[PDB]
RNA sequence: UCGCUGGCAGUCGGCAGAGCGAGAAAGAGAGUGGCGCGGACGCUACGCCGCGACGAGUAGGAGGGCCGCUGCGGUGAGCCUUGAAGCCUAGGGCGCGGGCCCGGGUGGAGCCGCCGCAGGUGCAGAUCUUGGUGGUAGUAGCAAAUAUUCAAACGAGAACU
RNA sequence: UGCGAGUGCCUAGUGGGCCACUUUUGGUAAGCAGAACUGGCGCUGCGGGAUGAACCGAACGCCGGGUUAAGGCGCCCGAU
RNA sequence: AGGGCGUGAAACCGUUAAGAGGUAAACGGGUGGGGUCCGCGCAGUCCGCCCGGAGGAUUCAACCCGGCGGCCGGUCCGGCC
């Protein structure tokens, strides 16, 4: 119920949100799973430039 | 002769019962630690004549005279040696205690080292 | 009994800052000491500032600042804000200024001492003028905030240019019926 | 943190701070803004002017790519660059006049709201106002157009 | 508790000179001529001190908790098999109160204070959940379908084998 | 005559009421139903009305001394 | 710690001891009596200065030698910021 001055809000949480929530708990070790494919890459292909073409 | 505070006045204390919870007496799951009740009908809330009473600030006692034993000395808890050098220069005012926790050994030497400095102990012969 | 109300008996005004910022404390200290044992109401004034909140304190402007300072008789004298002075780039030249304040930004720092001025920590503000005498006492715009224009007369109310609270501004918010004269009527 | 809060000082008080003739029900006006027209209209009037009904035209596909144009002020206009151009152009007497491209800054549209320094100078925008070239006329200078 | 948004940095000491309460603004003002080596306490200023008035309270609001429970970062050259936690106590006390500290006993391996941080953090109730125990009470009851007695044996023991 | 005032935000609970002197509508009347003014009870203990939500007195921190209010002073039961 | 055996609480029960008992019991305020323990109570405080009397020391003030420290040089010299 509205109350004294304020702003009328439309949050979107009408669905089952809660069932498909993505948490980012693994960001640290995806970044580290990055680098570390990219320096793989870059020293596979031994004398070329890392950045590609 | 034990050891006599700086200054003994006439503690007044304004009321020596406690203060226990309404109908502590009745029942065992009711403890009598204090809590004020909060009934709609409760006649000791509404503080009708003739039932308990219930600890209002003017119950407090002198601050001249507050925390203070019937020796007429303030309580100190101590658990080691180290810690009467502090009441060293606090003489005439606060007593010590040693901790409960304390083995025998270590509570003769905290006692003679009392003695030595004129610290007062209320607990000096305790376990022995 | 006595016939009273015990409403109002309780001032509400601040006696001690809120914050714990130490520095501000040995000031508020020394201003303590001044305002006690001096009888000028000027270290009256700037302890009553040093309690404040942020929002009685706002920010002052080198554009507001030189243009009090060039109001006429107060040549050479010092000003002193018990807030933040700020710089402001829409202002070309910069006179010589003595300012005492309790945080300078850092161009606004550059400017006045390019221009050769001054700038004052409370301490010494209080070791050159303990009485607070040659001074000039000013304090930023108290209601610039942009929560100010969402007060007083409630919007939707006949003359009343109150802000309203909107998620957004457009075409699609807020704009139809109590706002036109032809969907129902005008407030 | 929960040592802070109000739910600490409560624990022995009935009601939980929420009344005992009323007490705290679910959902005793309706979920979310339910009855905007029939029992929270004057709330709705009261705080919410122009909240119902529609108004203007409808655009299907808006592009604000297209419809975007940042502003800039002739209060700002000497600010988008350094102090050493300024400086050095009010003490050459030759009477050369700095180039100002406001494009290059960010700037595509030249407003003129306060005063400008007796200076001559090049604005080289995108868009001008009436007015804003008038001041730069009067300070005296041009205002180039670029596309 | 509130108000006075009162007072106190002046502990200005032999490099000394003890003051700031008293009806009626403002100088214990500066200058120019006419022996014996001495003097309590205090002020964690978030402290201490001094005057006045005031003190009912459900719904509700706010403040203070050196009230209490569990865990983390610091810290106590902390405590403990010469006895920790827990539990019991006609023992001694403190606090207006939440609570807490000692003594005794039982117990046998861990625990606490202070500065911050975090919360699945305090029960008398909900025909609350689970487990346990009373009065009722040695009470109700052991009554549908006719029926048992004698002797012996075994057996520690027989109305019932 | 008395008194320090002005002003801004955020805000919970409430939105079943009841009683009494005088005014007063319906009703035979009601411990009935409905209004006006003020004060109470709800939210409030205390002395008296033996007993009682609203009656009379008087409103409350913990205490010592003194004196009163309303009501009382054969005994219960303090006081002729 | 005696094979469902670490610690072993409360409700409830047995026994021992103490007390009491015709207005169910329990409760608040005020005393009184009796118990259990404590004070380690049972001839009751010390602390400064001075006077007097018996004592006992390597012993005071002053002076000299060495070391350390605190404040200055109206403007000593030298550094550092
Ligand atoms: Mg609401
Ligand atoms: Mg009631
Ligand atoms: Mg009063
Ligand atoms: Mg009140
Ligand atoms: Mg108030
Ligand atoms: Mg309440
Ligand atoms: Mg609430
Ligand atoms: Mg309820
Ligand atoms: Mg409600
Ligand atoms: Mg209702
Ligand atoms: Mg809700
Ligand atoms: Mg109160
Ligand atoms: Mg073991
Ligand atoms: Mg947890
Ligand atoms: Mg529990
Ligand atoms: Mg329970
Ligand atoms: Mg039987
Ligand atoms: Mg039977
Ligand atoms: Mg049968
Ligand atoms: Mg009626
Ligand atoms: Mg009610
Ligand atoms: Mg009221
Ligand atoms: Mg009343
Ligand atoms: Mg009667
Ligand atoms: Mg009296
Ligand atoms: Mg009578
Ligand atoms: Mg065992
Ligand atoms: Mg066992
Ligand atoms: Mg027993
Ligand atoms: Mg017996």
């Amino acid at each position: 119920a509205p109350s004294r001055n304020g702003m009328i809000l439309k949050p979107h949480f009408h669905k089952d949100w809660q069932r498909r929530v993505a948490t980012w708990f693994n960001q640290p070790a995806r970044k580290i799973r990055r680098r570390k494919a990219r320096q793989a890459r870059a020293r596979r292909i031994a004398p070329r430039p890392a950045a590609g073409p | 002769a034990a050891l006599r505070p700086l200054v003994k006045p006439k503690i007044v204390k304004k009321r020596t019962k406690k203060f226990i919870r309404h109908q502590s007496d009745r029942y065992v799951k009711i403890k009598r630690n204090w809590r004020k009740p909060r009934g709609i009908d409760n006649r000791v809330r509404r503080r009708f004549k003739g039932q308990i009473l219930m600890p209002n600030i003017g119950y407090g006692s002198n601050k001249k005279t507050k925390h203070m034993l019937p020796s007429g000395f303030r309580k100190f808890l101590v658990h080691n040696v180290k810690e009467l050098e502090v009441l060293l220069m606090c003489n005439k005012s606060y007593c010590a205690e040693i901790a409960h926790n304390v083995s025998s050994k270590n509570r003769k030497a905290i006692v003679e080292r009392a003695a030595q400095l004129a610290i007062r102990v209320t607990n000096p012969n305790a376990r022995l | 009994g006595v016939d009273i109300r015990h409403n109002k008996d309780r001032k509400v005004r601040r006696k001690e800052p809120k914050s714990q910022d130490i520095y501000l404390r040995l000031l508020v200290k020394l201003y303590r000491f001044l305002a006690r044992r001096t009888n000028s109401t000027f270290n009256q004034v700037v302890l009553k500032r040093l309690f404040m909140s942020r929002t009685n304190r706002p920010p002052l402007s080198l554009s507001r600042m030189i243009r009090k300072m060039k109001l006429p008789g107060r040549e050479n004298k010092t000003a002193v804000v018990v807030g933040t002075v700020t710089d402001d780039v829409r202002v070309q030249e910069v006179p010589k200024l003595k300012v005492c304040a309790l945080r300078v930004t850092s161009r606004a720092r550059s400017r006045i001492l390019k221009a050769g001025g001054k700038i004052l920590t409370f301490d010494q503000l209080a070791l050159d003028s303990p009485k607070g005498r040659g001074t000039v006492l000013l304090s930023g715009p108290r209601k610039g905030r942009e929560v100010y224009r969402h007060f007083g007369k409630a919007p939707g109310t006949p003359h009343s240019h109150t802000k309203p609270y909107v998620r957004s501004k457009g075409r699609k918010f807020e704009r139809a019926r109590g706002r036109r004269a032809s969907r129902g009527y005008k407030n | 943190p929960s040592r802070l809060r109000k739910t600490r000082k409560l624990r022995g008080h009935v009601s939980h701070g929420h009344g005992r003739i009323g007490k705290h029900r679910k959902h005793p006006g309706g979920r979310g803004n339910a009855g905007g027209m029939h029992h929270h209209r004057i709330n709705f009037d009261k705080y919410h002017p122009g909240y119902f009904g529609k108004v203007g035209m409808r655009h299907y596909h808006l592009k604000r790519n297209q419809s975007f144009c940042p502003t800039v002020n002739l209060d700002k206009l000497w600010t988008l660059v350094s102090e050493q151009t300024r400086v050095n152009a009010a003490k050459n007497k030759t009477g050369a006049a700095p180039i100002i491209d406001v494009v290059r800054s960010g700037y595509y549209k030249v407003l003129g709201k306060g005063k400008l320094p007796k200076q001559p100078v090049i604005v080289k925008a995108k868009f001008f106002s009436r007015r804003a070239e008038e001041k730069i006329k009067g300070v005296g200078g041009a205002c180039v157009l670029v596309a």
